């Protein structure tokens, strides 16, 4: 149905997003559990390096377009990604190459991530029909990834050990590169313009040295979130300084505002719902016994289910509106099946959290499948930038926020700890409810000014 | 995702035994256990447990005379027994669940041991 090098670039981003997610989903018990971090410390760590996992996604594109190749920066990212996850488990060894490790997975996956997605662009005829198509089939390839790593990571981290499951990620990206290397011949002809000129030594080493500087400095912020917070707020309130002095770009502030809020709420699958499941959600559905760790797979799954269906099937501020009122409605049933759907021990079914994690991908579908492509079409490099930045700052406000769920590690009592998760995630799903509301009534004047 | 306890038997009042948990593939040390024990006509009961991070919880009747520890080398959970009562005679059983929590119910638990006889005799020497 699609062109063959479809079918590499889907294989492709299936391993990398394998092997990205079976860190994340144990990233934050790896913490608590193996590093003796404090549930606290643990989720504003995570909410640091999930900043810079994502702040760091504008140098991929760049370096790809103007300084190595798609196809030359497909490869270094992959490379670079490899070695990081090969250091994460060897951090198990050398406990003091942690945060060294997250960098490099940062790092790595910001010169990688831009590019597959690139590449498939370039694989038809430019209005193909197509293409949408192949890019619903290309972001149900990074969820069948993402659903496998956080299925099975926690149990194999449970089974083997932390060594073993980052040496599976690792080995993921190696396999993601053995099969590109191997179909290098179906993408000859396709790529930016670099690739097809001899590659510059002078941009790659420009390209490692700025890798490793940043390597170091995601590692110290990682270690540091409390200069991490000062950098982005000072570094956000002077973009918005230099936004506000250069009005279709007002819509784009707004709904890069509203994305904020989406992304405080997408960071507390990893923390606080991954948490709320562990503390006070019964392990078994449909009879089988599961590591409360894997329901983090829920979103994957619901994406991969629901992505097609809602392919078959207002215009651009309205699907933000309703993405707002999805999330919204899966923090306020996962508040009120603690409040009212609870056992006499203090555990609620693992089918409220099934609902929970249905609602949040439906909001994932309308609002970051669809935003960036028509803040494009709203639209640049600055803003870019911003975007990245106040996205990284949702991060890690999204920790700072998983943290008003943080358990001590001496409760053992779940009626202890679910009247907290309730409170935060009713407080949650209230605000952004409101933040809904708000996002509808702007809806005319935002589409007026689309137009 | 399967324990074995060890280190039943039986016992005169005052006296002492130490009941052992060890698991077979799963590291125990990700787990919460909590030690049930079902006497002659009554439900399986909570008595007391330790989570994945040292968190310790008790049944009200056991305090002061049961402790609860954890060999994380060995990976193995322990339920020290002193001051050993007649009404403390059941099967003990062994649960675990992942994470920190530990519920006061058999339904808060995946994994379970097969149980082991603990008798305690109101012998006591002849005066
Ligand atoms: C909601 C998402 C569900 C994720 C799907 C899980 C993938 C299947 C796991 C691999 C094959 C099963 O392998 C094993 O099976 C038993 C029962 O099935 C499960 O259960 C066992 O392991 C896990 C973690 O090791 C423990 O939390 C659990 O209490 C234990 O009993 C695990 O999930 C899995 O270790
Ligand atoms: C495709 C050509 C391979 C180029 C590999 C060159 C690596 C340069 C090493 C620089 C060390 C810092
Ligand atoms: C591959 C580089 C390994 C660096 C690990 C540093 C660990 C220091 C422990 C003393
Ligand atoms: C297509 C080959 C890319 C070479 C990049 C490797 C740089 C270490
Ligand atoms: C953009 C919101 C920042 C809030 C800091 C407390």
């Amino acid at each position: 149905q699609q062109p063959r090098p479809f079918f590499m670039i889907f294989f492709v981003e299936l391993w990398e997003r394998f092997g990205y997610y079976g860190v994340q989903g144990v990233l934050a018990v790896f913490f608590v559990k193996q590093l003796g971090f404090s549930q606290e410390q643990a989720f504003v760590t995570f909410g640091a390096f999930a900043a810079l996992v994502y702040g760091l996604i504008s140098i991929g594109g760049y370096v790809g377009d103007h300084l190595l190749g798609t196809k030359r920066t497909i490869v270094l990212g992959a490379l670079v990604l490899a070695i990081g996850y090969f250091m994460t488990g060897m951090s198990l060894l050398k406990p003091d190459l942690i945060f060294i490790a997250l960098g490099t997975i940062a790092v790595g996956n910001g010169l990688f991530k831009a590019n597959p997605a690139s590449l498939l662009s370039k694989c038809y005829p430019p209005k193909d029909p197509r293409l949408d198509g192949a890019f619903t089939l290309f972001y149900m390839s990074i969820n069948i990834g993402s659903l496998i790593a956080l299925s099975l990571a926690p149990v194999i981290a449970d089974r083997f050990g932390y060594s073993v499951t980052y040496n599976l990620c690792g080995a993921g990206l190696i396999i993601a590169l053995l099969v590109y290397i191997a179909c290098r011949g179906m993408v000859k002809d396709i790529g930016s313009e670099p690739d097809f000129r001899p590659m510059s030594f002078s941009k790659l080493l420009y390209v490692l040295l700025g890798s490793v500087v940043m390597i170091f400095v995601c590692a110290w912020l990682m270690h540091n979130v409390e200069v991490a917070n000062l950098v982005l707020i000072v570094l956000s309130i002077v973009v918005t300084i230099i936004f506000f002095r250069q009005n279709k770009m007002f819509v784009a502030f707004v709904l890069m505002l509203e994305a904020v809020v989406f992304y405080i709420l997408y960071a507390q699958m990893p923390t606080s719902l991954n948490f709320f499941a562990i503390n006070n959600v019964h392990h078994e559905i449909l009879g089988f016994s599961i590591n409360p760790v894997s329901f983090q797979a829920l979103n994957p799954f619901w994406v991969v289910l629901a992505s097609p269906i809602l392919a078959g099937i207002l215009s651009m501020p309205m699907k933000f509106t309703l993405g707002m009122f999805m999330c919204s409605l899966g923090f306020l049933t996962a508040a009120a099946a603690g409040m009212w759907f609870a056992d006499a021990q203090g555990l609620t079914s693992p089918w409220f959290i099934v609902l929970v994690y249905l609602f949040q991908s439906l909001g994932e579908l309308f609002i970051s499948a669809l935003g960036l492509a028509m803040i494009a079409a709203l639209v640049m490099g600055f803003i870019l930038g911003m975007w990245f930045l106040t996205q990284a700052a949702a991060f890690l406000l999204g920790g700072y926020v998983a943290t008003f769920t943080a358990v001590p590690d001496n409760i053992t009592d779940p009626l202890e700890t679910l009247p907290v998760y309730t409170n935060v995630f009713g407080k949650i799903g209230l605000v952004t409810l409101g933040v809904a509301v708000v996002m509808l009534l702007m809806v005319p004047w935002l589409k007026r000014m689309i137009a | 995702v399967q324990l074995v306890e060890s280190g039943g038997g039986l016992v005169q009042a005052g006296g002492s035994l130490r009941l052992s948990c060890a698991a077979s593939g799963p590291t125990l040390s990700n787990y919460a256990v909590g030690w049930f024990r079902q006497a002659p006509g009554k439900e399986r009961e909570f008595v007391a447990g330790i989570n994945w991070s040292s968190g310790l919880r008790y049944k009200d009747v056991v305090k002061g005379r049961f402790t609860v520890s954890r060999d994380n080398v060995k990976d193995t959970v322990y339920l020290q027994m002193n001051s050993l009562k007649p009404e403390d005679t059941a099967v003990y059983y062994c649960a675990a669940r992942f994470g920190g929590m530990l519920p006061l119910q058999p339904s808060g638990y995946a994994n379970w041991g097969q149980g082991t006889q603990v008798t305690v005799s109101s012998h006591h020497h002849h005066h």
